[PDB]
RNA sequence: UUUACUUAUUCAAUGAAGCGGAGCUGGAUCCACGUUCUAGCAUUCAAGGUCCCAUUCGGGGCUGAUCCGGGUU
RNA sequence: UUCAAAUGAGAACUUUGAAGACUGAAGUGGGGAAAGGUUCCACGUCAACAGCAGUUGGACGUGGGUUAGUCGAUCCUAAGAGAUGGGGAAGCUCCGUUUCAAAGGCCUGAUUUUAUGCAGGCCACCAUCGAAAGGGAAUCCGGUUAAGAUUCCGGAACCUGGAUAUGGAUUCUUCACGGUAACGUAACUGAAUGUGGAGACGUCGGCGCGAGCCCUGGGAGGAGUUAUCUUUUCUUCUUAACAGCUUAUCACCCCGGAAUUGGUUUAUCCGGAGAUGGGGUCUUAUGGCUGGAAGAGGCCAGCACCUUUGCUGGCUCCGGUGCGCUUGUGACGGCCCGUGAAAAUCCACAGGAAGGAAUAGUUUUCAUGCCAGGUCGUACUGAUAACCGCAGCAGGUCUCCAAGGUGAACAGCCUCUAGUUGAUAGAAUAAUGUAGAUAAGGGAAGUCGGCAAAAUAGAUCCGUAACUUCGGGAUAAGGAUUGGCUCUAAGGGUCGGACGAUCAACUUAGAACUGGUACGGACAAGGGGAAUCUGACUGUCUAAUUAAAACAUAGCAUUGCGAUGGUCAGAAAGUGAUGUUGACGCAAU
RNA sequence: AUGGUGAACUAUGCCUGAAUAGGGUGAAGCCAGAGGAAACUCUGGUGGAGGCUCGUAGCGGUUCUGACGUGCAAAUCGAUC
């Protein structure tokens, strides 16, 4: 399993030919041992490796969910 | 009567040499055109211990005269030979310790080792640690050389027989008491099954002619 | 207090049957078989370990790129920097001495 | 503070093997465990690897020599004789 | 310290203080 | 009887590589003046020289590297 | 060993519950190797067997069950075994293992053409078998069964082989740039041939580091005790392979030029062949962060029911400590007349035969994409009942893991996890036994003989003779002490400029008080001395009556042998051991 | 006498593996101090040698008017060593 940090790279991975499925996972975590916050992991299932992009911003995560390609099969929660 | 150990040892069996850890047979180069007419230079790459042998050995690398490659030879190290030293072997080799020369090309009183008994057999005389052969004299008419062997015997051999200048390294080994059956055990474990020895008198008359009483 | 077992049918403490104890996500201890550690490649002239070369089992060298197995220098890999420098110096000096000796021998032949 | 009056290195043998044999072993053991000067790098760093093999820890030079000393008297005499014969042959 | 002259850290500190005082005294007397 | 010879037979080695004889071969009867301060390097029918070709990416001959033998040493 | 219930015609022996105990992590626990071969598990079931019984069983009857590209075999070679070419032998067959053999592969070619016939070159050594503990391509976690499990299911990886396309990189200076250098990178052509490395290596000792376990604090849950007390005792709070970034002892590079010699380890080595110092480079054992991955697993609470059916909520967090135990590993040191495997296989270098771009090439050692991985083993026991011993025999049989206390300690004793509670039973307590104890006064008067028992014993301190190979004798001998409690003193780390703040461990010494008939309170654990004979010592043998003064041993001494040889072997042989040897050797004593 | 079968027990050599708490004693090398012209001597440390030693696992098998003797066993059990 690999972790990706570039958003353009993540979009290219979602549009890659062998890619069919993605998973959206929601975690409840603590930032600097403070208030609770929401973390979103996008997991693209490639042929050889599984790619994970971690976003700590709920609004950016919602925008990325909206920007996901429509033919990609997304498994939420 | 029962077969004694002296007669039993001829069948081989458990009396063969223990040769797993040996470095290889210690021989001179094959007597070829280069050593017959000129000389050839090799390099001492390492000096190593051989299991079951008191004297150390030297790995000497030469160049193949007829093919692009290297040839490794196992010589018996003379005292004073070091790693990185150049060794010259042939009829035109210089009189320096470690060089291989024909017996006819050295003067009287020269001390040599690993001496060929016949020209081309690649070393037969004065191979154990501390031993050497003395060049007593020459007989040019018969192309012969008189030498003195470590046992004190005087021998006549061919002047084309080769020898290594110097004395075999590791001398003085037998001047140290072993002190221990264990040290004798480890000595003969790397050589052969000839230890410990049972006295014939202590045996029965069936086992040995010295037995009984 | 949790005791472990070999995960293979070799029950002896051989060089190829070494284990370590690891705690799993299941909350239990379990044996884990450890491969024999790799040896660093050595110089062909002095025998010292080669700087900048990856340390792998010999079959594993076929799986990595040429960067992990070489350095950017003549004899990179097989020989080390100091030995390469020494042989460069020796080559140049001996060639110069050969030229000098040939000139001296020609002059001596002419004068003789 | 000397710990033994006379046995020295042979104190590891205790009361065994006989006193004369212990003395004989002591001499050669001191010789074989001594440290010798290197004829190449000039340092006192040469020690015996195995019997007859003497290696310098610095400069990594290995020399063949005697079983318990670097150079034997017979080897030195042979060296002098070979030098004299070589000088006679050249001259 | 390798030759076992100081029993502990306090002994070493006291010896260092005494040695510095003696060195200062000798330097002042030779000045 | 004495003294020789090799071809039967016997022993040994090798990569059956340089053996034996001779050079209007050279230097001084003998030698290859082709290798000795140094832990380098030495491999692609060998570069060069000289006669041809049909010039064109190159290809041949002599030499480099003397000749002869009905005996691998 | 005991009580109750159930089953059953029948219960000391079966099942469940209730009790008392045991193995006490060098186990009566959890796995394996050899061996066995279905003994594994379910259902049915008691004639024979389980030296009593039996409703039970490793018994009897009927079936179910062992799933692999990654675990092994398969491949490699070790000591060795053994064809061919040859040579012996009447012969069954024997020698020998690369020789004594024409023992087989590759490159180029329109070969100056004689017309439809193969010419010119290159390199060379020997079949096969031999390890389920040696070498070796690559897999982990969770769940699942009556019995399978690194093999099945879910998820996530990796290796090998092959075809290939895209992206990336490189090129008009064709086969990359940067750094003084050590060297770095996502890449960055490579045939013959040669070379180097890895595979690949003894044992012991201390020191450093890591992992698992051990000990311990706060908090959030659950359980137990609560006659009195205890903010209490116990328990859950976990993170695999693989991948990215980062991480090091050693080693190396640049500057610089050292006596007032400095640096430095527990252990004394290093420096003009360039130290100390400053700045860098590298191996990634190992550790940390993140992905895997909380969705898993763990601990609790709350839902409806005949449900062989479904379903909801919370927490899973933050630390500390060490001459601790086990184990891995690093830099070292000690030892040898002992210096402590091979091969398959993989990589790299040197070399450059060659091939390759301008409006187009190259590079499958960079990334991504595609396809495939056969055969055989896989259940279970591994032993006071699954092996061997004619048996379900107190015997024998290789190995891995391993908690708390006391204590020097894998000792003895007690306990947690796990596992057993098996071996014919009941009632009485004569003599004689087997096993274990006590005894007034005397103390070897017993007996061939102090046989056997008793006495001694741990630790600390004082002290310790003859003799001696000077190393020992030696724990010689002979004396004093040891509990509990309350204290005192000494022995350190991390940060800051004479010291201050903070943190923490177990060693030693001393002083009061106090119980005592006992203080190594059980366990555990030398009796000592004066002499003689004898073998130097450590070691070895009569398995199943003799352990010794016997044998061996190191040291000493004699003899043979220079290979056309010594001592031996074979029926013979173009046969063999010493011999991968050479008098500082081999052989016979 | 002829012709065959055995080194699963055991004897020995070789090859490849594996196993072995906790204590006592305190060799060489090294450091510091006191002497000495030096060699060398003495004191205190460090270090951790030995076919050394006490003693588990293990290997072996000394002793007992020992247990047993159609024994658990065609060689076993207990203590001691
Ligand atoms: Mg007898
Ligand atoms: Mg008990
Ligand atoms: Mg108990
Ligand atoms: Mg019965
Ligand atoms: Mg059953
Ligand atoms: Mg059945
Ligand atoms: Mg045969
Ligand atoms: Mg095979
Ligand atoms: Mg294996
Ligand atoms: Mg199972
Ligand atoms: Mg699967
Ligand atoms: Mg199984
Ligand atoms: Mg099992
Ligand atoms: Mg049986
Ligand atoms: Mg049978
Ligand atoms: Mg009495
Ligand atoms: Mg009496
Ligand atoms: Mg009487
Ligand atoms: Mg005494
Ligand atoms: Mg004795
Ligand atoms: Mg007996
Ligand atoms: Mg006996
Ligand atoms: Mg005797
Ligand atoms: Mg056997
Ligand atoms: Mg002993
Ligand atoms: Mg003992
Ligand atoms: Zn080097
Ligand atoms: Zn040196």
């Amino acid at each position: 399993a690999r972790e990706i940090t570039d958003i353009k790279q993540f979009l290219e991975l979602t549009r890659r030919a062998d890619v069919k499925t993605a998973t959206v996972k929601i975690n409840k975590k603590l930032n600097k041992a403070g208030k609770p916050f929401r973390q979103t992991k996008f997991k693209v299932r490639g042929s050889s490796s599984l790619y994970t992009l971690v976003i700590n911003d709920a609004g950016k995560a919602k925008k990325l969910i909206q920007s996901l390609p429509p033919t990609l099969k997304v498994n939420r929660l | 009567g029962r077969v004694i150990r002296n007669q039993r040892k001829g069948a081989g069996s458990i009396f063969t040499s223990h040769t797993r850890l040996r470095q290889g047979a210690a021989k001179l180069r094959t007597l070829d055109y280069a050593e017959r007419h000129g000389y050839i230079r090799g390099i001492v790459k390492q000096i190593v211990h051989d299991s079951g042998r008191g004297a150390p050995l030297a790995k000497v690398v030469f160049r193949d005269p007829y093919k692009y490659r290297l040839r490794e030879e196992i010589f018996i190290a003379n005292e004073g030979v070091h790693t990185g030293q150049f060794i010259y072997a042939g009829k035109k080799a210089s009189l320096n310790v470690g060089n291989v020369l024909p017996l006819g090309s050295v003067p009287e009183g020269t001390i040599v080792s690993n001496v060929e008994e016949k020209p081309g057999d690649r070393g037969a005389l004065a191979r154990a640690s501390g031993n050497y052969v003395i060049i007593i004299g020459h007989n040019p008419d018969e192309n012969k050389t008189r030498v003195r062997l470590p046992s004190g015997a005087k021998k006549v051999i061919s002047s084309d027989a080769r020898g290594v200048i110097g004395v075999i390294a590791g001398g003085g080994r037998v001047d140290k008491p072993l002190l221990k059956a264990g040290r004798a055990f480890h000595k003969y474990r790397l050589k052969r099954n000839s230890w410990p020895k049972t006295r014939g008198v202590a045996m029965n008359p069936v086992d040995h002619p010295h037995g009984g009483g | 207090a949790q005791r472990v077992t070999f995960r293979r049918r070799n029950p002896y403490n051989t060089r190829s049957n070494k284990i370590k104890v690891v705690k799993t996500p299941g909350g239990i201890l379990r044996a884990q078989h450890v491969k024999k550690l790799a040896t660093r490649p050595k110089c062909g002239d002095c025998g010292s370990a080669l700087q900048g070369i990856s340390t792998l089992r010999p079959r594993q060298y076929a799986t990595v790129s040429k960067t992990h197995k070489t350095v950017s220098r003549a004899y990179g890999g097989s020989r080390c920097a100091n030995c390469v420098k020494e042989r460069i110096i020796r080559a140049f000096l001996i060639e110069e001495q050969k030229i000098v000796k040939k000139v001296v021998k020609e002059q001596t032949e002419a004068a003789k | 503070a000397k710990r033994t009056k006379k046995v020295g290195i042979t104190g590891k043998y205790g009361v065994r093997y006989g006193s004369s044999l212990r003395r004989q072993v002591k001499k050669l053991e001191i010789q074989q465990h001594a440290r010798y000067d290197c004829s190449f790098c000039g340092k006192k760093t040469v020690k015996r690897g195995a019997a007859g093999i003497w290696t310098c820890s610095c400069c990594k030079k290995t020399v063949a020599g005697g079983a318990y000393t670097v150079s034997t008297a017979a080897a030195a005499t042979v060296r002098s004789t070979i030098r004299r014969l070589r000088e006679m042959v050249e001259a | 310290s390798k030759g076992n002259a100081f029993k502990h850290k306090r002994a070493l500190v006291e010896h260092i203080i005494q040695a510095k005082a003696d060195a200062q005294r000798e330097k002042a007397l030779n000045e």
